[PDB]
């Protein structure tokens, strides 16, 4: 099988900054033919992929011009020029000269901004649950770069995770903490915190709930 | 209006079959070759065969080809995936994608695939109620993957979070929020509409101030 190796791994990026992925193959990918069919696609979060470039250099339809590709024979790149916020997601090359079809590795592009402080929230059971008989406190923190973030959970003051992708319109992170515990655990206690320590305050962003 | 309509998810026993269906519309179904990729969360897209539904002939992933059948019927504009001797490792998202002249330029939604012995479990919704005021709704209890989350009825899209699904005890769950003018609410009214195909289920769920 043609073995598709993509670097970076993750490439962070600034907005309007160029970013460049990098796509080798393990033997050439010239079909009989004479074309060389390698392709990059773009895997957005909660999207089915988006062909980008066809045959090496060839800029699909609606594609922006500023998605350009290169190579030959064994070794090919993708160069987006003038980053933005909509570009992010995992990329993909593809090469469809030689059975079986492979994927490179995939290449996650992020998208590097100022630092940004979570919004903290936190939230009771609601009614409906605490009549089923479960107990759930959800604590979002929400729109914060960068993804690295640390939440702690503490009831009465002694201790006691879902991440979203990175949003398309403001590069922003999210986070969602549940907090899952019988009803007659629930009803036995008072406070509830919930504690958010990132990269962009030294003090802990606190909400509890009585 | 080129289109390749999936299902958006299927449920299957260990050791089982399932077979899956892309029914293509918009052009002449058989003058393009139908091709089904894999994605499983940690394993990037891989190729699984095509089916030409000119000539009758399926190509396949030597790595699958004992436990994949590609077929066509142009009568009804439909190419079908069947899976054999099914294990948990087979559990992925599976899309079917039509291919000419330029690539994969037209892309099913994506179909996930579930392989368990465990019973369909339609989620339990429940409102999360507290410048700017963050609502959400919690979607507790289901099985198996995806549920899909809008605000009145995608007529909300801006602010929303909806986070991953984290399994605990065999269940999943997820949760969204939305942010919105407080100006607005509780007078214009939220309603998050949940959606869980595999059990073909659909809630809405008023978000009351209380
Ligand atoms: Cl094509």
């Amino acid at each position: 099988d043609v073995l598709m190796t993509q670097i970076p791994l993750s490439l962070p990026v600034s907005l309007g900054d160029q970013a460049s992925i990098s796509c080798r193959s393990s033997q050439s990918i010239v079909h009989r033919n004479g074309n060389t069919y390698l392709e990059w696609y773009l895997l957005k979060p909660g999207q089915s992929p988006k062909l980008l470039i066809y045959k090496v250099s060839n800029r699909f339809s609606g594609v922006p011009d500023r998605f350009s590709g290169s190579g030959s024979g064994t070794d090919f790149t993708l160069k987006i020029s003038r980053v933005e916020a909509e570009d992010l997601g995992v990329y993909y090359c593809f090469q469809g000269s030689h059975v079986p079809y492979t994927f490179g590795g995939g290449t996650k592009l992020e998208i590097r901004r100022a630092d940004a402080a979570p919004t903290v929230s936190i939230f009771p059971p609601s009614s409906e649950q605490l009549t089923s008989g479960g107990a759930s406190v959800v604590c979002f923190l929400n729109n914060f770069y960068p993804k690295d973030i640390n939440v702690k959970w503490k009831i009465d003051g002694s201790e006691r995770n879902s991440w979203t992708d990175q949003d398309s319109k403001d590069s922003t992170y999210s986070m969602s903490s549940t907090l899952t515990l019988t009803k007659d655990e629930y009803e036995r206690h008072n406070s509830y915190t919930c504690e958010a320590t990132h990269k962009t305050s030294t003090s802990p962003i606190v909400k509890s709930f009585n | 209006q080129v289109q390749l309509q999936q299902s958006a998810a299927e449920l299957a026993r260990p050791g089982a079959s399932v077979k899956m269906s892309c029914k293509a519309s918009g052009y002449s179904f058989t003058t393009y070759t139908i091709h089904w990729v894999k994605q499983r969360p940690g394993q990037g897209l891989e190729w699984i065969g095509y089916i030409n539904p000119s000539s009758g002939y399926a190509a396949y992933n030597q790595n699958f080809k004992d436990e994949t059948t590609l077929t066509a019927d142009p009568s009804s504009s439909t190419a079908y995936m069947e899976l054999n001797s099914l294990t948990s490792e087979d559990s992925a998202v599976y899309y079917c994608a039509r291919e000419k002249f330029y690539g994969y330029d037209y892309w099913g939604q994506g179909a996930t695939l579930t392989v368990s012995s465990a019973k369909t479990t339609p989620p339990s919704v429940y409102p999360l109620a507290p410048s700017m005021v963050t609502l959400g709704c919690l979607v507790k209890g289901y099985f198996p993957e995806p549920v899909t989350v809008t605000w009145n009825s995608g007529s909300l899209s801006s602010g929303v979070h909806t986070f991953p699904a984290v399994l605990q005890s065999d269940l999943y769950t997820l949760s969204s929020s939305v942010t919105v003018p407080s100006s607005t609410w509780p007078s214009q009214t939220v309603t998050c509409n949940v959606a869980h195909p595999a059990s073909s289920t659909k809630v809405d769920k008023k978000i009351v101030p209380r």
